[PDB]
């Protein structure tokens, strides 16, 4: 969801009224499930 | 404002070249300056106090 | 369709920086002159 | 039969948001896939420790995203393709 | 100190320098200026 | 020797140039008799339209790209003509040193004030007696914590042991070395509401850990014992002056510490339930 | 405006166009400049010696400037020389030194 990570490290919600005034990025996080391997062959 | 290409042009079918002295000397950029005599080329040092 | 991750996000963003719990994985890890005469 | 008339508007194709973004998304992957092997083969060669965090640079997704929706550029390939909105009426 | 004002519950706030931008009670941070209290005169034309 | 110009009115003789200058006319005036004294000012805010020493100094340098109709080759000539001349300056190491400074910051999710006060910090330093070896990456992490410290943010050792083996005793020493430089060139509130946004909660209960925290140093007894734990255990006091379901197995494996060190803790807090109440 | 001064004042009529010549400069220019940075190192005055020498003409109003004096709405500049170990061609006669080769002996010259 839309979010902001401030200065501090406070990651919350969003709302694009502050993210107009605030000058931001109406953004929102992307995560992987990444899967770690390893063949000995 | 702009004082454009062809707005010169119309002052040279008139011919009043005083105005296009005048135009582009003091209201443009005016400077003194001074050369030597034989090499004619800027490069006198001027200490006229 | 991609899934919505919804809480309140900053449990799952303190995973992403610093959060202080390390490794957590295997990967990648790295005499006498005449006696010795 | 005669010439192929390129003027035809059904022969041309539009492109919105989407394939826009599939072209730039594609790319900024692209470079931050061989980023990665990049922490891949020299943490083997030199010998030391390796991180997820470290391996992973969000800059390639996040200053790509920032800088092209930033100017009308898209690649200078490709030029104007931003502009910001006309607010003069709401008919505008 | 002057007086500042909430975004969202308009709450008053009036501190100082140096006294953060964060707004009490609710976590806001866009703060006003609020108005004067002089009198201003206008003309009807 | 001198180089500045003086202008005075040579009606007035009075004073010291208290005078105008008429910036929409660019002309300067005496303030008294009324006379001109200079015509044509140029301005300053008129070159900076078509456009750093603090850092780089007098050092300029340029990029040279390829054109659009030229040949590749032509190119590749000059970068290794600017490859055997990289050894004429020593700076090469520093821009390095900045792009990892800038990889590591940028990891770190950290604005870019942290990256000024940072490489500030580094350009400070950069080859003195003092250092000698310091496997480079713990003076960086030092600089690191001086923008953390400097520019008001809440940064801890094992955040940044997360990320680079830095080994301690050789990052503090270290660290503490370049703080007498700093010295010879002349507060854990902060860190509560990240572990706040952390847990996720809420605005009342993230300042009633603050009245918490603030007031348990003025109460005093036990000490310090590391503001960390004080900081954790005022969360949990306050997490149980509601009902939130969290416990301590759950924030032991979320701030890394330990379940048994918190309870020693809300030992001396309970008898402490008493000077703590504000509404 | 400008200071008066009493040389004669004239209007200029014939313009002849011409190249330099090496030691010419150097009868006229005033400073030999190694240094490449800009300003001082206490990042203030100047280098002296560097890209903006008070050798040179000054601008910014209250700097006086060296052998010019004045101010820069009176000073017109100076010159200065950079010599070499080695020469070069330029871009404007590239090939019309190539004609040249294309017309001459490699050995006697004739
Ligand atoms: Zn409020
Ligand atoms: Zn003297
Ligand atoms: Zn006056
Ligand atoms: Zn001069
Ligand atoms: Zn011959």
């Amino acid at each position: 969801k839309p979010m902001v990570n401030e200065s501090d490290g406070v990651t919350h919600a969003l709302y694009p009224q502050e993210a107009r005034l605030r000058n931001l990025t109406y953004s929102s996080g992307l995560f992987v499930d990444v899967k770690k391997r390893t063949y000995e062959l | 404002l702009r004082f454009g290409e062809m707005e010169r042009d119309c002052m040279i079918a008139h011919g009043a070249a005083s105005f296009l002295k005048e135009r582009l000397m003091e209201a443009s950029d005016a400077f003194r300056v001074h050369i030597c005599g034989i090499c004619g080329l800027m490069t006198v040092i001027a200490k006229l106090n | 369709r991609i899934t919505t991750l919804d809480e309140t996000v900053g449990v799952t963003m303190s995973h992403t920086g610093m959060s202080m719990r390390s490794d957590n994985s295997n990967f990648l890890k790295v005499m006498p002159k005449k006696e010795i005469l | 039969k005669d010439q192929d008339d390129r003027d035809h508007f059904g022969k041309k194709r539009l492109d919105l948001a989407g394939p826009l973004l599939a072209q730039l998304f594609k790319t900024l992957f692209k470079k931050l896939t061989k980023d990665i092997f990049r922490y891949m083969q020299r943490t083997v060669e030199e010998a030391h420790d390796f991180n997820m965090k470290l391996a992973i640079n969000a800059k390639t997704i996040t200053s790509g995203l920032k800088y092209a929706l930033a100017t009308g550029n898209w690649g200078s390939s490709r030029a104007g393709v931003s502009q910001v909105l006309n607010r003069y009426t709401y008919s505008s | 100190t002057l007086k500042y004002i909430c975004a969202e519950c308009s709450s008053k706030l009036s501190l100082s320098r140096t006294d953060a931008v964060r707004c009490k009670d609710c976590g806001h941070r866009i703060l006003l200026k609020a108005r004067t209290k002089r009198l201003v005169q206008f003309e009807a034309r | 020797p001198n180089l500045n110009i003086v202008l005075t009115c040579p009606e007035c003789k009075v004073y010291p140039p208290k005078i105008v200058e008429r910036f929409s006319e660019g002309d300067v005036v005496c303030a008294l008799c009324g006379l001109v004294l200079s015509d044509k000012l140029v301005d300053t805010r008129s070159e900076w339209r078509t456009f750093n020493p603090l850092l780089d100094g007098n050092n300029l340098s340029t990029r040279i790209g390829k054109g659009e109709t030229t040949d590749m080759r032509f190119t590749k000539e000059l970068n290794k003509a600017q490859g055997k001349n990289v050894m004429d300056k020593k700076d090469n190491e520093v821009q390095a040193a900045f792009a990892k400074i800038t990889m590591l910051c940028d990891a770190a999710e950290l604005p870019k004030i942290v990256k000024d006060c940072a490489k500030e910090a580094y350009k400070l330093c950069h080859d003195e007696k003092t250092l000698k070896g310091k496997s480079m990456e713990s003076i960086m992490a030092a600089s690191i914590l001086i923008g953390c410290r400097r520019a008001e943010v809440a940064r801890t050792f094992k955040e940044i042991q997360s990320l680079i083996h830095v080994k301690t005793k050789e990052f503090g020493k270290t660290l503490n070395i370049m703080k007498n430089i700093l010295r010879g060139k002349s507060q854990n509130l902060t860190y509560i509401p990240r572990f706040c946004s952390h847990l996720g909660l809420p605005m009342q209960v993230t300042t009633s850990a603050e009245y918490t925290a603030k007031k348990c140093k003025e109460i005093k007894e036990i000490a310090g014992k590391s503001p960390i734990t004080i900081a954790v255990v005022s969360i949990y006091l306050n997490i149980l002056l509601f009902q939130i379901p969290i416990t301590a197995a759950k924030v032991g494996q979320t701030l890394q510490v330990t379940e048994g060190t918190i309870k020693s803790g809300y030992k001396i807090l309970y008898e402490h339930r008493d000077k703590l109440v504000d509404p | 405006g400008q200071q008066y001064s009493s040389a004669p004042l004239r209007t200029v009529k014939e313009v002849q166009f011409g190249l330099f010549s090496p030691e010419e400069v150097r009868a006229i220019s005033v400073a030999k400049i190694r240094f490449p940075e800009t300003m001082d190192e206490t990042q203030t005055r100047a280098k002296i010696g560097g890209l903006n020498d008070p050798r040179l003409g000054s601008i910014d109003r209250n700097l006086k400037c060296q052998t010019c004096q004045e101010g820069m709405n009176e000073c017109p500049g100076h010159f200065g020389h950079i010599d070499l170990a080695k020469p070069v061609f330029h871009v404007g006669f590239i090939a019309k030194i190539k004609k040249v080769c294309e017309c001459v002996c490699m050995h006697c010259g004739k």
